[PDB]
């Protein structure tokens, strides 16, 4: 048979629910399970679904250089393959054998997708321009001008064509406002600010994190980028602590911090959350960085050029897609993705109405204080 | 943070605006006509004008004193619209209770009154305030 | 002989209803008992009927290897022939000479029938809350209250001011009740309420389920078809449980909720109930599966040849599709169960309307006495 | 090998784009040819998927008994299997074996599918009933008159109460009105008065034909049933000939007959049709009939049980529907199946509008005969 | 040493301003040239650039069993390593060994870049004819004359019933243009234009195609997906033909197409377009396949150890997201390249509205003239 | 619940509740008028005026509610107010306007009458309101 | 069927309605005076109320038929419009060309205005019925 | 293409022609009344009502254009209009109305300055409509 050695991480490597009720390899599924059957199935052989001792992929101590996870086996005889979501560095490859990346994947981001803005105070004027705004008052002050001009300056012809142009007038405001606003209400489009990270470097509202500890963040610290060097400027210099400790500690922090924070992570894992509850996740943008998963076995073996082959093999055969459309989406449990109208939605309405009528109000005041005065004492 | 109260008070702190400004005029009416008591003929018409005026300036108060109670009804608001009652018991009792002599009451009733209102007008403004934030 | 062993199923067999004062094939009364009647008057040949014990149709047990039903009772001489909805199936075909299919049927849906058309008195207050509809007639009542006062003591501008504030005002108000209630009505408008299967398949909002476990369920697995695939792989995820009891249980069940819930069962049974009380299911799609239920009899015998005819003859003859109708529709306690606008909805408009016009003839009246009286007599 | 004997009728016998280019059996494709395929691949044999000579399915005459098509061949040897829609029936099995049916069906109905209706000369009146306008105008009236009796009796406190909750009352009329009316132009909802054939038995404007010689036709001239017979007595004594010649003509005449006409026939041939060009037709109802398309073979073979057994171990398969879905939906060009606003729709407003405006005028006129003649006279 | 054969493909290769004025690598410029000299620098080497004859990266012909283009280059001595967007595959591992992936990639949609927002002055008109315009302007006039002549020669009821049919009428006309207008942005609101590949597949108002021939088109056969399975169905049945010639006509018909065509093929093409002029294309689908580039060498070779090594590090240290940036960006032609309602559709309104104050003031002007004129003077 | 005639006797109701008390106006105004210089002249001829000039209002609202039970297609009720109608169309032709006797006579009969209907109004909107 | 023409046409012989109305009134008008060329006072009251109601009914006769034209020129109708353009002719005529001798030629003029509005009515309607169904 | 302010320039241009004939009618006016019984009382008391009643309509517009000006974010055409609020509030203060002369005068530069705000509205609205 055949060591293989991977560690505990979905989707790909998940216990079966009667996992305590069974002994076997039929305990383990996920995606890397399917994968090194395909892949036993190419080359042909037996193969014990074991795992890693410290739960680690693989490191090395700066002191002592001892391979801790997957590696320390595969380069210490411990084992003899690591189907696993191993990353590809430079120094796993200078020991080991790596082979052609099974699965693409890059840093990306996830945020809470968009909840129903606030009422927007004064919301009432969004489906039209401040500009078409200022016009319509302006116009109802000129024309009422006018008005004002055809009775002490002539004594009628002319209040006919001017009021019918502005029942005309009116009624074509009225209408588009009318329908602009039930377009709006009806199909309620929702939209973030957020379609990349440059942004996210701009702006600053919103915060952003990282895991305190992983590839990552070493990534952000380093490729001195204009982008990725400010986004490390300010996750440096920024209060409170963004960074995290866990991965479920980030996202419950996005989830309870919906519209002020956002977690870079793996695009894979974060196209698996986003499937799976509470469905009040999102990805957006692409892939930062260009990463592979690929196979590993040790420096000196024979499995080297048959996997390297089945790998492409399988690429080339549409099956990783088959299997990634499984375990992410199919498995996936977001398959799926009117109200009344409030009153802050209309708010300002009322503040103008009482503004005009407050001022409408002092006006009378003053002119009546004017003309008795003038009137009594004259 | 709007409660359907925040535009009665403000409504009624306006209104009030110019409640203030028709006691103060009220004063200084009664003030003249004080001072007061063909010139004899002039001092008539410009009673006379007072007079209407005056008489003009009675429904006013008592529209816009039931619709402040009826507002603030209608907004279960009820610390507020006890304190506006009194002023509609006095007023209902006007008309069965009620120149020379009458003057020497009706200032201090005018007085009283702009304080009244006057004193209404802050907390309503106060009752808005801490009632637009929460 | 002739033996004639059958099942109590409704309407196909039923006990007549005093039973217990007859003995005889008098006893029973169904569509089944008109078919073999027929079947005896083509063949001429007099006949006993039996009921199975085991109240099964028929199949084999794992450990036994032995038939039981009907299936069983013609196997082991128990029996000389069937006349009940025994489908038609591959196993079956292999022990008896099953006749040409008297009834083509397949799997169906079931729904509530959707009657509810009860709309409130006040309705059309929906699109907006209480909360506004008191600021508009406060609003209201102040700029009446403010224009008298401006047009009283000062007998212009704030006259204007008001005019043009409050035709703001309005025109927003309306706009936005006319928006919110063209959401609401197009919204109800665009809800197609099934039409398919695949109408379930890519939708989760109203749960499907089979019963506890028959040929249905085995049919919806074992299912190349991705539609069939994908709607299995939803009923196994069910939480809570999609499937259920004895199929009156899921039969109540959705009688209870409105729309959540669908039954997946025979199209015949399906048909069956919608013509019984409370009339409050309906069957829209086609008919998933075709299969067809027949007449069965032992392999080596003499009648299937004579029997065969028969079915083929009725079939022909339309007697088939009368007996249909007369178990189905003659018999159902249910005969045979727009986009305007209906006064329900606008019902309270007209109440207020005629409340405000007696309240102002009241107080015109009060006024005209108060006036006259008081000036002509006092 | 095996004498396969069929008939050209898509979408089960079709040829190949380049059949004068081949020479075999890749010449043909279609439902039957996979069927065959996989029924040689359960049984195992050689077959040559030959034709029928006189292009006929089977049936007999009434003087010489012969039989002319697929049942002359496998009863006169001319053939071995027949596998082919041939629709079974009491005398072609009295003389030769029907498998089980493989496809079962009914008679159905085509027609051309809804188009846009006539503008409806009265049709802005549609989004609500004739109550609600008849009470709108009578509230107009009503409260026109009430204003009248608010100025002679009386000389205000009513005229303000009046019009404020007519301002309400027109307010959310106006908005009623708009959001059905945008309800109504937005989603176009499409429906047909024909749900069945029950509809066509009562009504008679829309006409409805069959072919004049064909098992539909004899079977409608059978078959003494309400409904049925009804519709005979209807194409029996009606003008001009309702019935046709061919298929492609009833089609034809449906088409260009777009809102008067309705074939029947074969459900199989409708599916067909409604996934072909010119995506202009559909069916409707269900199968009025049952009847189903087996497998055929001489009375005495050795394939008849292998091949009923196959048929079954097909339709629980899920192989059947598989192939339908092919050569019906799949193969389906139908695959997916804003306007301004003409004055058509407005007429009566304008007809309304010149009325009421003569009227007034008449009025005028006659009250000025009146006032003047008496102002002069006297 | 060190020759490097390579191709000429934009960006990755291409010839300087003036290559003939240029002898030796100085003479070409792109991401592959500043690859190879990073290579250079890291395992110190000095090489020889060089071009393919066949113009093909390389592959087996089915007569003659020998590779061609770099390929054949190395494998036949004729080259010592190869740096170009060589596509990994299974045939090619075979032969050579294939460097890790500087470059993933995959396949893409390109689109026409939606700008077209050139709203005409009179939109506001399109929701109903000019024949319903004037008939609503002569209606007003003519009841303008109609109150004129009433209320001049019967100094009423005639007024009150004109009142109420104008009502109706005006209420009618607002509502209906309301309507109508809600309907079309509605309809313009809710288009998703796409998201992914399957925006295609649901649809077929905008075909889709591909290259005439390539691992694309070879991609979309072979594939188990269904959703890709059903675009290959359509593009088969393309009537015309999807499948183009050299991209560049693939390009320009979708250039010229507003909306109809897309085109798919490599991301990172797409993204080079996309930043060339004029700037009217867009990628938004993700990738659809997973692939990636590599440098090649001869199998037995002694780089590949040494040359996988410099490609992860270059990964690692972000070199080759600049240099893609540098020749994506840096040097794109394209720098970087809303819901409410803008004046532009509703210029024509206040248009007309400022004609006719003018030609009141002018009338009023002309009025005052001949009346004080005449009257005071004469 | 509703029907559009609900609407219509809620109408005449309201109206006809406005025509009990004029009415009864009138009969109080012919009990004062019964006294029979310038204050009696001046008594009677105010009077007269209001008299003379609140006649089209009886006119126009009874051929409203006719024209409105006729388009409701409430037959029952309209047949108690077509003799109104024949009864004011005899009016305009020919009305005494000795008097006293027949004004007070025929003021009372339809006041009666108008008073009937308001029950008679009354009872048919309840009915037909929760005739469902 | 509309062509908007229909509109136009019915709306012109609605207003031809008291067009002939107006006409005929005006005859008889003219008879009156004919046969009447303190009874003198009461006369000249007559006369005076007789020409005041034609000054007035002068303004609607120009107002309605420059309709009636204009309204056939925005419909591209072209056949009647050229008909109704001589009265229009001679309705600006008048102004610069114009009792007991002036009616002798008022007579003839409303009578043949008269017949011409007659003639134009029953055109209007048959323009409309051969063009509301086509 | 529109920009919001060649509305305001269309407006103040409408009212611009009416300004220069209401400034017309005031030269003319004048002219008439340089002729200094009951005739020329007449002559010139009903022509004093017209210019002492039009003088609220100069204010308001002027106002209105410095309004919209300003709310348009027009500044290099509002100081060419806050002068004229000065002079008119000026004129406010203290206005004259030895007479003849000083009316005279302002009447004829108002006019000149009205008839040069209407070229330069013009021509900014015409730079403002093709600014694309």
């Amino acid at each position: 048979t055949v060591v293989v050695t991977t560690i505990l991480e979905s989707p790909y490597v998940m216990m079966k629910k009667n996992h305590e009720m069974l002994e076997g390899n039929e305990r383990y599924e996920g995606y890397c399970v399917d994968l090194a059957a395909e892949i036993a199935k190419h080359c042909g052989f037996k193969y014990k679904l074991t795992i890693v001792g410290d739960g680690k992929y693989g490191a090395r101590d700066a002191d002592t250089k001892i391979w801790n996870g997957m590696v320390g086996e595969l380069v210490y005889g411990k084992a003899d393959i690591a189907i696993a979501p191993l990353t590809i560095t430079l120094v796993r490859e200078e020991v080991i054998d790596f082979s052609k990346p099974f699965m693409s994947l890059g840093i990306s981001i996830m945020i809470k997708k968009p909840q129903k803005s606030k009422p927007g105070v004064f919301s009432f004027l969004d489906p039209l321009a401040y500009e078409i705004w200022m016009c319509i008052v302006f116009a109802y002050i000129g024309v009422s001008v006018v008005l004002f001009l055809v009775s002490r300056f002539s004594p009628s012809l002319s209040g006919r064509i001017v009021g019918g142009v502005w029942w005309f007038f009116t009624l074509i405001i009225i209408s588009s406002y009318t329908a602009n606003l039930a377009a709006f209400l009806t199909v309620e489009r929702m939209v973030s600010p957020i379609e990349s990270a440059e942004d996210l470097s701009k702006q600053t509202e919103i915060a952003y994190g990282t895991l305190d500890s992983g590839s990552t963040k070493e990534f952000f610290r380093r490729s001195k980028i204009a982008v990725f060097d400010k986004m490390w400027t300010y996750m440096r210099s920024a209060e409170p602590s963004v960074f995290v400790r866990t991965t479920a500690e980030g996202v419950a922090r996005v989830r309870k911090s919906k519209g002020k924070y956002a977690y870079l992570l793996e695009s894979t894992m974060n196209e698996y959350i986003e499937q799976r509850k509470p469905c009040d996740t999102m990805k957006v943008g692409g892939n930062l960085d260009s990463k592979g998963y690929g196979i590993a076995t040790p420096k000196g073996s024979s499995l080297g050029n048959a996997v390297n082959l089945a790998v492409l093999k399988l690429n080339e055969q549409g099956l990783l897609d088959k299997l990634k459309n499984k375990w992410w989406y199919d498995k996936g449990e977001c398959g799926s993705g009117t109200s009344a109208l409030s009153l802050s939605n209309v708010a300002g309405v009322f503040y103008i109405l009482v503004g005009g009528l407050g001022l409408a109000m002092l006006v009378a005041l003053i002119e009546f204080c004017y003309k008795s005065r003038a009137e009594a004492k004259r | 943070a709007f409660t359907f109260a925040a535009f009665c008070y403000m409504l009624s702190l306006v209104l009030c605006a110019a409640l203030i400004f028709f006691a103060i005029w009220h004063i200084i009416a009664f003030d003249e006509l004080r001072t007061d008591f063909v010139h004899a003929r002039e001092r008539l018409r410009n009673i006379e004008r007072i007079c209407f005026l005056l008489r003009k300036l009675v429904l006013p108060e008592y529209s816009i004193h039931s619709l402040f109670c009826i507002m603030f009804l209608c907004a279960q608001e009820w610390l507020t619209l006890g304190l506006n009652v009194p002023l509609l018991f006095y007023h209902f009792w006007r008309y069965f209770h009620c120149n020379a002599d009458t003057l020497s009451y009706c200032q201090k009733e005018a007085w009283c009154k702009l304080a009244f209102y006057l004193l209404s007008f802050f907390y309503y403004l106060y009752c808005m305030i801490y009632t637009l934030v929460s």
